RNA sequence: UGCAUUAGCUAGUUGGUAAGGUAACGGCUUACCAAGGCAACGAUGCAUAGCCGACCUGAGAGGGUGAUCGGCCACACUGGAACUGAGACACGGUCCAGACUCCUACGGGAGGCAGCAGUAGGGAAUCUUCCGCAAUGGGCGAAAGCCUGACGGAGCAACGCCGCGUGAGUGAUGAAGGUCUUCGGAUCGUAAAACUCUGUUAUUAGGGAAGAACAUAUGUGUAAGUAACUGUGCACAUCUUGACGGUACCUAAUCAGAAAGCCACGGCUAACUACGUGCCAGCAGCCGCGGUAAUACGUAGGUGGCAAGCGUUAUCCGGAAUUAUUGGGCGUAAAGCGCGCGUAGGCGGUUUUUUAAGUCUGAUGUGAAAGCCCACGGCUCAACCGUGGAGGGUCAUUGGAAACUGGAAAACUUGAGUGCAGAAGAGGAAAGUGGAAUUCCAUGUGUAGCGGUGAAAUGCGCAGAGAUAUGGAGGAACACCAGUGGCGAAGGCGACUUUCUGGUCUGUAACUGACGCUGAUGUGCGAAAGCGUGGGGAUCAAACAGGAUUAGAUACCCUGGUAGUCCACGCCGUAAACGAUGAGUGCUAAGUGUUAGGGGGUUUCCGCCCCUUAGUGCUGCAGCUAACGCAUUAAGCACUCCGCCUGG
RNA sequence: UAGGAGCUAGCCGUCGAAGGUGGGACAAAUGAUUGGGGUGAAGUCGUAACAAGGUAGCCGUAUCGGAAGGUGCGGCUGGAU
């Protein structure tokens, strides 16, 4: 159900930030935590705290929100399943919403990121529409 | 509806019903064929006018027309105008329209085609005809 | 090719080896190969087909677009054999069938519109049995020629327009002008006569003219020059040339000259109120009006929106994304499944890691017209034409490499699969708990209406109908356990001792590694009305009887009673089976008392307090739709599938 | 004599549009034929249902009905009393 934490856990989190619940948990991962690490570095939240267990353990979350009790989590989504993924390459990739959007990241040629490849001509990957 | 198991049928819009069988009909008389080629030139024959013993309350005293053009095929149409020579054996042409205070009737018969009368009672709507087109 | 209210398709078949023959190559036929091969990739078969651009155009997405118009196939009286031109089944080739045509003097001969016009014809539409090769064109031909019905032209045209079109306002507002009068002079009006300003288009009459040049046409002679001047190219240059032009350009000849209609005068239709107009005629678009006060029917001087102007007809779209990845939902509304149970699948949770195959190719040769950027020329503006760059910045061509993947090596675990109490079990069934009045009363009787009933008669009434019990039996048929409870695929599931306690079920869950929902498979039934045997008229029960309301039955009424009712052998695929609301991962402030199963404290005297979930209900946050109203358990929220329908 | 093999003159099997035969399929007229709806005052029936439509009852459902209507058995609220 959690291809993305924004898939099913957001059912909890979208209210949890309405009620200022600024810390939560997540399945253990390295790319999933990486993208949230990008977002917390951008300053969405405080920080991606780390895993307690090894295999699908609880990565801690620590969700800061807007000082005005605002939330710019404008939807993030994916379709991963054995049967649905990208057997397919960002040797070129464009952007949407004039660079405000920043979201999921997955490929294989040479390490940059979604927003860290906006200028490369070997781009990244964007899903969300932030503004 | 899904997308990946939607490959067996796309998620799309819908289709058309029947509309005006006479506007776009033809006829091939070679081998009892029945054709269609989308022309306003399709004909009939001048038969009838009347009604029958009511059940519903629609009040109107105006001319009915089972009345049509050269080659016979039975329809239900309208004869516009009061002065008319449409009793039997007439040929005409037809266009569309409905003037108010007329129940449900929705076509016409053009004036002065082969075998009909002309328009008399309207003198302020004067300068029509648009093609042989002076002032 | 598209299409199952077109499905099981096919048989030297499934197209190598040997013989054969295509410039090439074969089951193309033959000695061998398997019944194979083809499959709801809807093969088979039906329908259809010359194909692209073409246009219009939805916000972009990008697309439907063939008439023309361009390109690319096939056919040229149909057909069949052969010949053939290198190739032909030949737009104007033989034999022909065929078919008709004509001829016939009969003896036999053939013809032969799909070149392009018009012929009969038609139409809304195709000109005109149009011009000539003038030019250009090409096939054969030095030279030269023709075909031209190629080519270009001549007419046709709001099919659709276009510039000019309608030029001058000054002095009496009244020199003259009248929809609507209990008229005031304003008045369609310094408009108006007569023209301030004038001489374009307007017709015009010819000087006429360009265009009218291209193509050779002449040896003077050059190049090829062959042994060399030469025939052709041609420096000469003899000056041609219209399918068009004594017309254009021009004098200005010309004069305020030779050139403008719509629904209405209806709210929305802005076009004024009126009369014959009294829902009549009839104008009549959303909708009207009209009935003695029509604005409106009819009519009108103006009169309105734009002018070669006026309204429609078939197509697409604006309208209206009211047609939805982009840009629809499905309770009611356009739509959400008695149902659930199921294989492929769609999607089921992943945590690491390698490739460069795709995830705005690098940069360029690089790009279809009415259609990728600008420059253009002509267009009376236009009407419409074309031209170059940009050739793109759009394909090809070169690239290899994240934090997904296809591929490659590991494991993990929520969506999957292995203890437990077995509580309730009505899941759905397996043995017991082992039988009466109502049917006669034989013991015994005692009576007229029991009755059917609104009230009554019928049925029942004399063994004396209904009667009595030790006694004399059974015909259809075995209500505890009582709240907002437990189960099945459902219809549904009810006596209990029991069953499997299957399964729910919560406390433990002892554990390998995605092992599931919906969905090809397939799963079963679904209640009754009715449903294929004894019962069954025993009860109930239609029908009948027989009764009658108050001023009405045979009906509300029904015993006798027609079946039927009903159980020991066959079910349908229907109910308000309704959740009008399909079934997986999880929440939506949450609360709520509680069945189950647990942790328990306190143990109570089996109870008070806390955590608890499948639910149980109750409300209640968000959300929800128009509101009905739904909601921690949808009529919400983010990841699964299903089907429905976007007019009915 | 080509007589041998040969092809035309002669004999053994082939398809051919063609040609005409045959039973189905579709039609179209329609038959002194013939079923569904609508339609035009509904004269036919009460306002039958909507005010418990005059009696809340309903849904599958024997049932007859020129037409609004009715009686049988399983699930139901879509109800004033």
């Amino acid at each position: 159900t959690m291809t993305d934490p924004i898939a099913d856990m957001l059912t909890r989190v979208r209210n949890a930030n309405m009620v200022r619940h600024e810390k939560l948990e997540l399945p253990a991962s390295n790319i999933k935590k990486e993208i949230a690490e990008i977002l917390k570095s951008e300053g969405f939240i405080k920080n991606v705290e780390y895993v307690e267990d090894d295999k699908q353990g609880v990565l801690r979350l620590f969700l800061k929100y807007g000082q005005n009790d605002e939330r710019v989590i404008t939807g993030l989504k994916r379709i991963s399943k054995p049967g649905l993924r990208v057997y397919a390459k960002a040797s070129e990739m464009p952007k949407v919403l004039n660079g405000l959007g920043i979201a999921l990241v997955s490929t294989s040629e040479g390490v940059i990121t979604d927003k860290e490849a906006r200028k490369r001509n070997v781009g990244g990957e964007i899903i969300a529409y932030v503004w | 509806p899904t997308i990946n198991q939607l490959v067996r049928k796309p998620r799309q819009s819908k289709i058309k019903k029947s509309d005006s069988p006479a506007l776009n009909k033809g006829f091939n008389s070679k081998k009892k064929k029945f054709t269609d080629l989308n022309s306003p030139q399709k004909r009939g024959v001048c038969t009838r006018v009347g009604t029958m013993t009511p059940k519903k309350p629609n009040s109107a005293l105006r001319k009915y027309a089972r009345v049509r053009l050269s080659n016979n095929i039975e329809i239900n149409a309208y004869i516009p105008g009061i002065g008319h020579n449409l009793q039997e054996h007439s040929v005409v042409l037809v266009r569309g329209g409905r003037v108010k205070d007329l129940p449900g009737v929705r076509y016409h018969i053009v004036r002065g085609a082969l075998d009909t009368s002309g328009v008399d009672g309207r003198r302020q709507g004067r300068s029509l005809y648009g093609t042989k087109k002076p002032k």
